[PDB]
């Protein structure tokens, strides 16, 4: 299973996963590193075109934003009830100085 | 303070002792001539303050070029300025800093 | 109406600012204020028309009549303005913005040109003017305290400690201390000038008063220079007096139950002619009146439905 | 041209023969000179204002921002609603409305501005001539 | 007709909307007037050297 | 510190540590650096000799075809390293008889890493680098052409 990707820049994609190959090959020759089994998860990623590409597609996860959602939407939760919290208290959010945003946050 | 914590100062020696293995990687991949285009926002200018941005970063005097920081301290910068509530509230209202 | 020896008025996120007296908690007037928060308002010194400054436009309003539009307003800068002030002549006026820049309006409406911009590397957010009004103080959220003077254009740079921005700096009219406060609570005093003649502009540390463990947010001194009052984000206001800077009087708010924590923060301060009375305003949708020696408070005004982060008052010169 | 100039300036700026395609054969009452024997029109601050309404006329034919154009077209007709009184603009305008595509409900904006009109002139020379 | 309601609508907050004085902010000063500056915003009024005590006569009144 | 007086004294101490005792990886990539830093030195001093930076490159070349194939396996750096000196004073004649040997010696199965980086430049317009890229490039369809 893939995803065709469309209107988008791979070939920068590309050589941040040759960075992370890198990575994983440092912390694998390092006997503090290797016993405590950190790596770095890759996928694979094969540029076809200037922008288009071709990026795999893991599998067993999912985002966090839908993990988050769907635990409050089941205990009768609003999504956003911290943002709702902050426009009651203040509706000029947006425009708040440094220091007054402090406080509504 | 336990396994987070840890887990950043070990991670951090073993990139400052391999800088030259990273830094080789990065300087093939700013100084292409068709992909650091989206990077430009002399033509080789920006480049440059790029990767010296980068070896400072990977040598401690990244928070102040006067002196040179050790790994626990560097660490406890970094943490310091990503959980801070005046960085955090600037961020975008999408970023969603609350969560 | 603004015809009475004292006027009192605050604003803040209801987005309309109340006129108020101090005799009774009667509200004389409320005005319209859209698509804006008031971040702070000052009165003229010719006591007939008063400013109030949010979000890139310094709205004036009429006080003589009952107006409730912004009859002149103010355009031109692209972040929020910080404070507002005046000329003890009412000849220009002074702004600090978070776009860096500290500038001066005209007030005249012909082409004088008596405007001059003044550039810093970090947002600002405090301006004070020196009593004798050819002084001005800068500061930024780096904790640079810029000194800028008006016969020249160059100004001293001068930073107690980095890292923490500053938020608040008053002179005493009197001249003889000034006090600025950061984002740890920290007071430093520096002595000021002593240079009367040719304004050699030297400042010595002079004491530095640990309190506020919290953020502070405003700092004042009283017209007789006898006081220094300091707002703190912990709800509570602190007292200073000019003779050995003790604790004079402490003033709070906290209601003693966990189960609030930290209901609203407390903002502005001001004080009365003779140094007697003190006016407080806190984003508890309202503000009191309090007695620098009883503690306990006088009266309380609760017309607002949001928070108020802002007040001004003043009243005779004799007192 | 004016097209290109306004760009960069603003309507009270400026102000601190403008037909451009007006010639002696599609216009309704400069046609009369030398068939009918009419009189010649009558009249620098006017000249700038057929440009502005002229050039939002070719503005509104793209239909890409229609709001703007048709706010633009009604501060005119309210600050100086005497500019919308000669014969020689509606030819102008006329003329335009044809060769170009215009929606209808722009074309109804249009063609309607100028229903409460007089255009003396044209009422004193076709007495004349008639009688 | 449509734009005629239009019109006249228009000029309905056009009353309201003179009441407002608006001053931008023209970018020019006295850049050439360096020697003028030293009284055109530098009046220095170093003065009020005697100071003057109170009565309370502020808040007599208040109460 | 690197100073125009150290960066000579320390070559004479790493290039007696080879010949002491060759096939330590440690000893040729370490001295191959030194010369690549030693040219990046002298490039940014002239520019704020083309006889200058010869007695330099060329070693540097040397030094590093020599540990790449004493790694095999973990050499990322050292094939990379490789590319930059090619890519920017390969025009000179001297550096093709070094580059052209060194790439024979070396095992095909070591380019395989590399390949984004070599499609990248394959325009360069300077005809005397511009072929050598092909041939190898060749080479690998020959072994590996379904990677390519
Ligand atoms: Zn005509």
């Amino acid at each position: 299973v893939f995803l065709l990707k469309g209107h988008e820049d791979l070939r920068q994609d590309e050589r941040v996963m040759q960075l992370f190959g890198l990575v994983n090959t440092l912390l694998a020759n390092d006997p503090t590193s290797l016993r405590k089994n950190l790596s770095i998860q890759r996928y694979a990623v094969i540029p076809l075109s200037t922008n288009s590409g071709l990026i795999g597609w893991v599998p067993h996860c999912d985002t966090l934003h839908a993990l988050i959602r769907d635990y409050r939407e089941k205990k009768k939760i609003l999504l956003n009830i911290e943002h709702r919290i902050m426009l009651r208290m203040a509706p000029d959010y947006d425009h708040l100085t440094l220091m007054q945003k402090v406080e509504v946050f | 303070d336990g396994n987070y914590r840890i887990t950043c100062h070990t991670v951090m020696e073993v990139l400052r002792e391999h800088k030259d293995s990273v830094m080789a990687v990065l300087e093939a991949f700013v100084y292409d001539p068709l992909l650091n285009w989206r990077l430009m926002d002399a033509l080789n200018k920006k480049a440059i303050q790029i990767i010296n941005r980068v070896r400072d970063k990977l040598t401690g005097r990244d928070f102040s070029h006067d002196d040179t920081l050790d790994v626990p301290t560097q660490v406890e910068l970094l943490i310091k300025q990503a959980t801070s509530h005046e960085n955090l509230c600037q961020c975008y209202i999408g970023w969603c800093p609350f969560w | 109406v603004g015809s009475d020896p004292v006027i009192l008025a605050t604003a803040g996120y209801d987005h309309t600012v109340r006129f108020w007296q101090a005799h009774s908690g009667i509200c004389t007037r409320t005005v319209q204020h859209q698509d804006s928060q008031v971040n702070a308002l000052e009165v003229t010194p010719d006591r007939s028309m008063i400013a109030a400054a949010g979000y890139q436009h310094i709205r004036m309003y009429d006080l003589n009549s009952n107006n409730p539009n912004p009859i002149i307003s103010y355009d031109g800068v692209n972040k929020n303005i910080a404070s507002v002030g005046f000329h003890e002549d009412g000849r220009w006026m002074y702004t600090g913005g978070e776009d860096c820049t500290a500038r001066i309006w005209d007030l005249r409406s012909r082409n004088l040109q008596c405007q001059r911009i003044f550039q810093v590397n970090a947002p600002i957010n405090c301006v004070c003017l020196h009593p004798n009004q050819a002084e001005l103080i800068v500061g930024d959220q780096s904790g640079a305290i810029h000194i800028w003077d008006l016969k020249t254009d160059h100004n001293e740079q001068l930073i107690p400690e980095p890292e923490v921005s500053i938020t608040s700096a008053h002179i005493d009219p009197d001249a003889s201390y000034m006090a600025a406060v950061n984002s740890t609570g920290n007071c430093y005093v520096w002595n000021l000038t002593g240079g009367i003649g040719d304004e050699v502009t030297q400042l010595i540390p002079k004491t530095k008063i640990p309190a506020h463990t919290r953020y502070a947010l405003q700092c004042r001194f009283s017209p007789d220079s006898t006081l220094l009052a300091t707002c703190s984000a912990d709800q509570t206001c602190k007292i200073w007096r000019t003779s050995n800077f003790s604790l004079m009087t402490e003033l709070s708010i906290k209601s003693g139950n966990p189960g609030e924590s930290s209901r609203g923060w407390m903002w502005g301060c001001a004080f009365s002619g003779d140094s007697q009375y003190i006016v407080t305003a806190s984003s508890d949708n309202l503000a009191r009146l309090w007695c620098v020696e009883t503690g306990e408070i006088k009266r309380e005004y609760g017309g607002h439905q949001k928070a108020v982060v802002c007040l001004a008052f003043n009243d005779s010169v004799l007192g | 041209s004016f097209h290109l100039l306004r760009q960069q300036m603003s309507l009270t700026e400026i102000m601190n023969t403008g037909l451009q395609e007006h010639t002696d054969d599609n216009c309704l009452y400069c046609v009369c000179i030398e068939i009918l024997g009419f009189q010649p029109s009558n009249q620098m601050c006017r000249i700038l204002l057929r440009k502005e309404v002229l050039r939002l006329v070719i503005n509104l034919s793209s239909s890409v921002s229609t709001k703007c154009h048709e706010t633009g077209l009604l501060t005119i007709k309210e600050k100086y609603p005497q500019t919308f009184d000669d014969i020689c603009l509606y030819s102008e305008v006329s003329h335009l409305l044809s060769h170009c595509t215009f929606r209808l409900p722009c074309r109804r904006f249009i063609q309607e501005l100028f229903q409460d009109v007089q255009f003396l002139q044209m009422h004193e020379e076709a007495e004349a001539v008639l009688a | 007709s449509n734009t005629a309601q239009r019109l006249e609508r228009l000029r309905k907050e056009r009353q309201n909307q003179i009441k407002c004085k608006n001053i931008q902010w023209k970018e020019r000063n006295s850049k050439q007037s360096a020697q003028e500056l030293k009284s055109l915003f530098e009046k220095k009024s170093l003065k009020e050297k005697p100071p003057i005590s109170g009565k309370q006569s502020i808040l007599s009144v208040r109460l | 510190g690197i100073n125009e007086s150290t960066i000579p004294k320390v070559l004479q101490y790493y290039s007696a540590a080879t010949e002491h005792d060759r096939s330590w990886y440690k000893a040729w990539h370490a001295w191959a650096v030194m010369n690549f830093e030693a040219v990046l030195h002298y490039k940014h001093q002239n520019q704020a000799l083309s006889k200058t930076l010869l007695m330099y490159t060329v070693p540097a070349v040397q030094g590093f075809f020599r540990s790449i194939s004493l790694s095999r396996g973990n050499n990322l750096q050292d094939t990379l390293r490789v590319l930059t000196l090619w890519f920017d004073y390969g025009h000179w004649p001297d550096v093709n008889e070094a580059l052209v040997e060194g790439v024979k010696a070396i095992q095909i199965d070591t380019w395989l890493q590399v390949i984004p980086q070599l499609i990248a430049r394959i325009d360069t317009p300077r005809p005397l680098v511009g072929r050598l890229i092909h041939q190898l490039l060749t080479d690998i369809g020959r072994y590996h052409p379904q990677a390519l």
